[PDB]
């Protein structure tokens, strides 16, 4: 079986610059090499076939070259919409994808907008309380969220989720969900979400008092 | 437009079997070779199998030889994949795609949306949908909790509201069930005027929920 090796694994490049992606086959595939763009939530999109031929509708800023075992894709005038995983694929003898290169768009720093949501009364009927903290439209991806319940620091009862990079503004968003039993939730008053991020002058706390407003 | 539509995914026990289908429309199905391509969770695209336009050339990735069988029915404009002796590594989204136009040239620029195959002993469970109620810019959303397996789809106002929407990837809870939230930022002044409804669909358990998110 042919082994396709792509490098680098990940890439972080600012809008307007250019990036070159490399693909190697373990044996010669002649010119039967294709490049694909795969945005999260969409089907793969063919960019290049024949090592160097742009597919229909692909702009000239996608440039492919190579022959035999060594191939490159160069993407210039990079835009926020280019945030995706890029794969090569040999089709000289059936088909084999490389492991892909994940391209992140290095926009400027953006601080999170923080929101906290108390459990709905409907959920409390089930015997569980989910407290959700939202960190909206921030960059870079790294952020720390700490939960405080009546000023007591929480640990082990939260779970985080991060969106894929936004194709329009290149930000991320993050949710932290604090899960407690209804009984534990009704024992305390102050539920706080504290957010740390390089775009914030000091850690931001959003909180609510159980049963108010 | 030109279209490929996969179906047949679902939950199957390890060692079990499943048949996927792929319906083509908008082109001469009989002119094109077809491939199945899968993406396992957290992994890259992997070519699985191909059958040429006239069925004369059929190929399989080594790890599915003897387990999977690809076939086509040109009269029904349909491609099939019989998947036997399912393993955990078969858990994936399964795409169909054209590959070649006859034996003339590689094309492979038409892909489906994928159907999800989950190899698990666990039971199917539909989600509960709870409101994330608002308190210049306001945030609101829906909590889609305790479902299995993946995925669920979330829209807002039946797809009319798209700007500012963030639907988070699901997290696996310690219970073995999945949970996610979908949020949206909206103008704070429109809270009393505009109606906000999340539309949650979990096909594996035939659960469709429309939840109204209102200020408390
Ligand atoms: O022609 C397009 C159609 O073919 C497949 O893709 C080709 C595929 O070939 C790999 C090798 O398979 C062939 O070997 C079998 C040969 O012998 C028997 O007589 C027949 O079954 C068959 O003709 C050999 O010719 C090839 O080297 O790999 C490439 C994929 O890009 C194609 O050349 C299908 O994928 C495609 O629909």
């Amino acid at each position: 079986e042919i082994v396709m090796t792509q490098s680098p694994a990940t890439l972080s490049v600012s809008p307007g610059e250019r990036a070159t992606l490399s693909c190697r086959a373990s044996r010669s595939i002649r010119s039967a090499l294709a490049w694909y763009q795969h945005k999260p939530g969409q089907a793969p999109r063919l960019l290049i076939f024949g090592a160097s031929t742009r597919a229909t509708g692909i702009p000239a800023r996608f440039s492919g070259s190579g022959s035999g075992t060594d191939f490159t894709l160069t993407v210039s005038s990079i835009r926020s919409e280019d945030s995706a995983v890029y794969y090569c694929q040999q089709y000289d003898f059936w088909y084999t994808f490389g492991q892909g290169t994940k391209l992140e768009i290095k926009r400027t720093v953006a601080a999170p907008s923080v929101f906290i949501f108390p459990p709905s009364d409907e959920q409390l009927k089930s015997g569980t309380a989910s407290v959700v903290c939202l960190l909206n439209n921030f960059y870079p991806r790294e952020a720390k969220v700490q939960w405080k319940v009546d000023n007591a620091l929480q640990s082990g009862n939260s779970q985080e989720s991060v969106t894929e990079q936004d194709s329009k503004d290149s930000t991320y968003s993050l949710s932290s969900t604090l899960t407690l039993s209804k009984a534990d939730y009704e024992k305390h008053k102050v539920y706080a979400c504290e957010v740390t991020h390089q775009g914030l002058s000091s850690p931001v706390t959003k909180s609510f008092n159980r049963g108010e407003c | 437009q030109v279209q490929l539509l996969e179906s047949g995914g679902g939950v199957v026990r390890p060692g079990g079997s499943l048949r996927l289908s792929c319906a083509a429309s908008g082109f001469n199905f009989e002119d094109f070779g077809m491939s199945w391509v899968r993406q396992a969770p957290g992994k890259g695209l992997e070519w699985v199998s191909s059958i040429s336009w006239n069925g004369a050339n059929i190929g399989y990735v080594d790890s599915v030889k003897g387990r999977f069988t690809i076939s086509r029915d040109n009269a029904k404009n349909s491609l099939y994949l019989q998947m036997n002796s399912l393993r955990a590594e078969d858990t994936a989204l399964y795409y169909c795609a054209i590959d070649w136009y006859r034996d003339d040239y590689y094309k492979m620029d038409v892909w489906g949306k994928g159907t999800t195959v989950t190899v698990s002993s666990a039971s199917t469970k539909g989600p509960s949908v709870f409101p994330l109620a608002p308190s210049g810019t306001a945030a609101l959303g829906c909590l889609v909790k305790d479902y299995f397996p993946e995925p669920v789809t979330v829209s807002w106002n039946s797809g009319a509201l798209t700007s500012g929407v963030h639907t988070f990837p699901a997290v696996l809870q310690s219970s073995g069930l999945y949970s996610l939230s979908s949020v949206v930022t909206v103008p704070s002044s429109s809270l009393g005027t505009q109606t906000y409804i999340c539309n949650v669909n979990h096909k594996p358990s035939n659960t469709k929920v429309d939840k109204r998110v209102e200020p408390k």
